[PDB]
């Protein structure tokens, strides 16, 4: 079996232009636990990507967290590029304020 | 309240030993780690209500763990023996077992269920004492754990050492574990049209997990058209859940969200 | 605490 | 319950030894232990599937193994004259404890430096003396057992050709007819009280049978003196008057 | 780990208390208790977590704390006399084996009902050369000391049991080879 992943960008807090926050990219319900997940800020990889511990959900499936400290802007872009075997191509995942 | 263990043992031919990763959960709350890949494989800590333990406790744990890593690789090495499967493709091997415990009356509930590359394998019987097998080749896993009495191993464990480990854990983090985080809620207004908006229901920072939002027009539930997404950690202990709903202009303080979670004295009924 | 190990699959 | 092989035994200092042990019906994990006398058990490995899962404090001469059938073997060679102690043989289910530690009646190993140091006992029956029987009303036999080595030895009462145990007494451990030795010999000493009624009857027949655990068929012997063989030295008594 | 007392004594039919001290133990331990008979090997006696067990032998006391545990023989009898273990056991599977401490040597006497003490000679029924002397019938505190001499041989106390007449008896043995080695002067 191979379950495609759930991808959701989003903000530990609400976006306030100019302090300090969190960014999360949280992968869901995707199987075989391999998987390689990146945070982009305006089209570039972001270094030093931290993760939770894998775990996985009741119907089997597995669930990950990535998550950077970062200061948002009006201006910067942020997305989250996801690449799994049941993906074709690398997902992108753009950073709505409220998806 | 409930503790979970989920193990995940996943191979990987020419590469070297299959890693096994191991973690535990109290509710929604992570306090302990396993990575056998790490060039320190011990059992790290993930809660402040475990690393006041000892090092006789985490001796124990790491040395389990470690043997539980050795007895996976046979198993995924008799799984791919069963099903005929390739020496050159990867596999899974999953574990999820716990123990639920009542207010009252010691455990509720108790369960030790497997899954080979993401379905049902053999799963352990409410009753603690028989198996349940998938298909043919975890017959062959139930005969063998039928005679080997597996079962009353097992039972051993989640009727009297996990009630016991969890009824502690509980006492030794009760300002952080037994209370409950109210989520913190609002309305958000979006136009997406001449005449349509979507108004989004909100909430942030609450323990446990699990919550109910949903929105009503007229007082009368709307669930056909409210898109909900999955509940998300907040990334420091807390989780974040929205629903959205679309709506003709003018009509929007008509239609009211209904938040029910274990923080809060009553369902909270808020409209934008 | 974490369950002990068993009988192999 | 649990099976171990052999019951008693006798080796020299630098030989080696093989022990067997065969588990509970049931069970299939195996447990070793050295039990040095006045002391507990010191655990020695636990094997399981045909693995040494778990070890103690002892060298790597104290080695192992474990068959198919949970069946185990406790190889120790360059015996030391420390090493004499009995060696103890508990049986479980799956390196756990649902189905209970299960030990077996023991192995007593004694190893000494030289075969001479091995001596039979001589078994000697006292009778009752007539003023006891006039006094008590009651036949006091006194069976003695003098100068064997090493402690290997198991003493029975056997009356009319049927082993008692009611008015029987024995010694809990024997004495050393020379302390401060460390190849001393014993010395151990019994006592059946019967009615003066039952002594006073020449039908009865009373005997004192002393069993030793010695050398074995398979033993260089270059004394003059009797080879101590295992053997069974008993002395015999009548009613009287 | 644990530590108990060295020894317990006690007298026929009464109650009799063992206590053990664990201090570090945890939560995945449990309590044992094991005896073992001279010659023999060690047999189960009872087990235990937290709360009070009772079987058909013997009786376990664990107080909240779990840091100490209570061994209770209702009625001891003279077949009581063995070496009593108490372990604290690793309660998860492939953990480690039970390992043991030095134990508890329990000693049972008989209060004897109209002792007569008194020191017989018994001489060798095949032959004239050997004769032994036998002190018998005294009180279970009587304390047989060993005698220094270089060959004169002194047992131990020993308790013997006619069940026919329910008669129970104390007796020590003493003999030598010196020919000059009276009887009286034997046991004083």
């Amino acid at each position: 079996i191979q379950r495609t992943p759930k991808i959701q960008v989003y903000s530990r807090h609400p976006a306030e232009n100019g302090k300090s926050n969190f960014l999360n990219c949280y992968v869901s319900g995707f199987h075989p636990s391999d998987i390689e997940v990146d945070l982009l800020k305006n089209g570039e990889r972001i270094e030093k990507v931290e993760h939770s511990d894998l775990s996985f959900s009741k119907d089997w499936s597995f669930y990950l967290l990535y998550y950077t400290e970062f200061t948002p802007t009006e201006k910067d872009e942020y997305a989250c590029r996801v690449n799994h075997v049941t993906l074709s191509q690398p997902k992108i995942v753009k950073w709505d304020r409220d998806m | 309240h409930s503790m979970r263990y989920f193990y995940t043992a996943v191979s990987r031919p020419g590469r070297g030993e299959p890693r096994f990763i191991a973690v535990g959960y109290v509710d929604d709350t992570q306090f302990v780690q396993f990575d056998s890949d790490a060039a320190s494989p011990r059992g790290e800590p993930r809660a402040p209500w475990v690393e006041q333990e000892g090092p006789e406790y985490w001796d124990r744990e790491t040395q389990k763990y470690k043997r539980q890593a050795q007895t996976d690789r046979v198993s995924l090495r008799n799984l791919r023996g069963y099903y005929n499967q390739s020496e050159a493709g990867s596999h899974t091997l999953q574990r999820m077992y716990g123990c639920d415990l009542g207010p009252d009356g010691r455990l509720l509930r108790g369960y030790n269920q497997f899954a080979y590359d993401g379905k049902d394998y053999i799963a352990l019987n409410e009753d603690l004492r028989s198996w349940t097998a998938a298909d043919k080749a975890a017959q062959i896993t139930q005969r063998k754990w039928e005679a080997a009495r597996e079962a009353e191993q097992r039972r051993a464990y989640l009727e009297g050492t996990c009630v016991e480990w969890l009824r502690r854990y509980l006492e030794n983090g009760k300002k952080t574990l037994q209370r409950a985080e109210h989520p913190k809620t609002h309305v958000t207004h979006h136009p997406v049209s001449d005449h349509e908006a979507t108004l989004r229901c909100w909430a942030l920072g609450f323990y446990p997990a699990e919550i109910t939002l949903t929105w009503q027009r007229d007082g009368e539930d709307q669930t056909q058209d409210t898109e909900l997404v999955e509940t998300r950690p907040a990334g420091d202990g807390t989780f974040q859940k929205w629903a959205a709903v679309v709506v003709p202009s003018g009509e929007e303080q008509r239609y009211t969200c209904h938040v029910q979670h274990e923080g809060l004295p009553e369902p909270l009924t808020l409209r934008w | 605490g974490a369950d002990g190990v068993g009988k192999s699959a | 319950g649990v099976t171990q092989s052999p019951t008693h035994l006798i080796k020299t200092r630098g030989q080696q030894v093989t022990l067997r042990c065969s588990p509970k019906s049931g069970h299939d994990t195996v447990s070793w232990y050295q039990q040095a006398l006045g002391q507990g058990p010191q655990f020695i490995f636990q094997y399981y599937e045909e693995e040494e899962r778990q070890r103690g404090n002892f060298p790597d001469r104290f080695s192992g193994h474990q068959f198919p059938n949970y069946s185990s073997e406790l190889n120790v060679n360059a015996l030391l004259l420390g090493d004499s102690a009995l060696y103890l043989c508990a049986s479980s289910l799956g390196e756990g404890r649902v189905d209970g530690y299960t030990f077996g009646s023991g192995t007593r190993l004694t190893v000494v430096e030289d075969l001479r140091n091995v001596f039979p006992p001589e078994v000697a029956v006292f009778e009752p003396s007539e003023a006891e029987i006039s006094h008590t009303q009651k036949a006091t036999l006194v069976c003695l057992a003098t100068g064997f080595y090493p402690d290997h030895v198991e003493l029975s009462w056997w009356v009319n050709g049927k082993e008692v145990h009611s008015g029987v007494c024995t010694d809990p451990q024997p004495l050393k007819e020379q302390p401060a030795l460390n190849d001393s010999r014993y010395a151990l000493s019994s006592r059946l009280r019967v009615s003066a009624t039952f002594w006073q009857n020449p039908r009865n027949h009373f005997r004192c049978q002393v069993q030793f655990y010695g050398l074995s068929e398979n033993d260089e012997w270059t004394q003059d003196r009797a080879k101590p063989v295992t053997q069974i030295v008993s002395a015999e008594a009548w009613g009287r008057a | 780990k644990t530590t108990q007392p060295i020894s317990v004594d006690s007298y026929e039919g009464q109650e009799v208390n063992i206590t053990c001290s664990h201090n570090n133990i945890a939560t995945n331990d449990y309590i044992t208790w094991y005896q073992q008979f001279p010659s023999q090997g060690p047999r189960f006696i009872i087990q235990g977590y937290k709360t009070k067990v009772t079987n058909e032998v013997a009786s376990l006391f664990i107080p909240a704390d779990r840091k100490s545990s209570t061994l209770s023989l209702p009625r001891v009898s003279l077949s009581d006399t063995a070496v009593y273990y108490c372990l604290v056991g690793d309660m998860d599977q492939a953990g480690t084996a039970l390992i043991f401490g030095k134990g508890t040597t329990l000693s049972v006497s008989s209060d004897i009902q109209n002792p007569d003490p008194a020191v017989y000679q018994l001489r060798d029924s095949k032959s004239s050369d050997k004769s032994v002397c036998l002190f018998t019938d005294f009180d279970s505190q009587t304390n047989v000391s060993q005698s220094k001499d270089s060959d004169v041989y002194i047992t131990d106390k020993c308790v013997l049991d006619m069940r026919s007449m329910d008669f129970k008896s104390n007796s020590a043995v003493a003999w030598s080879n010196k020919s000059d080695f009276a009887c009286a002067n034997a046991f004083n």
